[PDB]
């Protein structure tokens, strides 16, 4: 880009200026929740009032009588998405170092021909 | 007395063998383990994952 507006909008996009919070919820209620729906999320104690969106799910068998799990504005850390972030740019780099392996190669094929008109020239020349 | 014996023998049937989950275990030491990594890149500025 070569604007300012654009780079204001894309360095907004840029940062977090807010604590990354996520909730976490053991629900054993008779209503069912769906993946849509938003709830009304009351907990004095914890000073909750609000309005939460369901983003992940841990729900048991009907029959199962074990509670559900419901989370809410993203997920907790954990390792395992550490090792996917890691292991897609790895191979991110990799198929970018291969592509700039062919395109130096080109660079390099693409100067024999310049060499090529450039000796031309020069027997043009004299 | 005897039926007191019987019940304490059918007591002692039970198989001293505590099924634990693994799932569960898995999944809180990797969320340790996720608190280890972002203590350490903390520490070591943001030359890490993130």
């Amino acid at each position: 880009i070569t604007n300012n507006d654009d780079l204001l909008i894309f360095a907004k996009k840029q940062i977090l200026d807010v604590p990354e919070t996520a909730l976490t919820i053991a629900y054993k209620g008779k209503e069912p929740v769906s993946e849509r729906d938003v709830w009304y999320f009351i907990h004095e104690p914890m000073g909750f009032e609000t309005e939460v969106k369901v983003t992940k799910i841990k729900s048991s068998h009907p029959w199962s009588k074990k509670f559900q799990e419901i989370g809410f504005s993203n997920s907790r850390r954990d390792m395992v998405r550490i090792q996917t972030q890691i292991a897609n740019q790895v191979k991110k780099a990799s198929v970018d170092t291969n592509k700039i392996n062919s395109f130096s190669s080109i660079a390099m094929n693409a100067y024999d021909s310049r060499i090529l008109t450039e000796v031309v020239g020069v027997v043009d020349g004299d | 007395l005897a039926r007191v014996e019987n019940l304490l023998e059918r007591l002692l049937q039970k198989n001293p063998v505590i099924k634990m989950d693994d799932k569960v275990v898995a999944e809180v030491v990797s969320r340790n383990q996720a608190n280890s990594f972002d203590q350490y890149n903390y520490t070591m500025g943001g030359a890490a994952y993130s």
